[PDB]
């Protein structure tokens, strides 16, 4: 599962 | 240049907010003459549904004096232990305009975040830690 503590994905919310 | 920035959310465990919902934070600055402000915003039930095993985390700029910001920055949480741990920075600076924010939709999991043998809630608080480093 795509599950992990952290993702390191930086993204904007706009 | 550098910034560093603490918040303290008291009473972590207890936030209301729903998915989507948001606490921004005080804002900070260098204490230089480079007329930048800025400041923090947590989703505590993730930004979204895609997010909503998890807390998201942003920085946002709210004033700067000309048209566009390169910064990089990171994030970490204050555990129990009084160690910075789970830090995670952006790999390179990202582009912001006023109003604009970067950060990370996936920060933390609550259910780790909410566990108390990883210690990230003593005294039921979130400590966050933000540097930031300007060209």
């Amino acid at each position: 599962n795509d599950d992990d503590v952290q993702k390191a994905d930086v993204s904007s919310t706009g | 240049v550098k910034f560093s920035y603490m918040w303290t959310i008291n009473n972590f465990s207890f936030c209301r907010e729903e998915m989507g919902e948001v606490i921004k934070s005080s804002t900070f600055s260098s204490g230089a003459n480079d007329k930048l402000k800025w400041c923090l915003r947590v989703n505590p039930k993730g930004l979204d549904e895609e997010s909503k095993d998890y807390l998201s985390l942003y920085l946002l700029l709210v004033s700067c004096p000309k048209s566009e910001v390169r910064a990089k920055f990171k994030f970490s949480i204050l555990n129990a232990k009084g160690e910075e741990t789970k830090a995670m920075e952006s790999q390179r600076a990202y582009r912001f305009v006023q109003g604009k924010d970067w950060g990370f939709k996936k920060f933390i999991r609550r259910d780790f975040l909410l566990d108390e043998a990883n210690g990230l809630l003593p005294d039921d608080k979130l400590t966050l830690f933000c540097e930031v480093s300007v060209v």
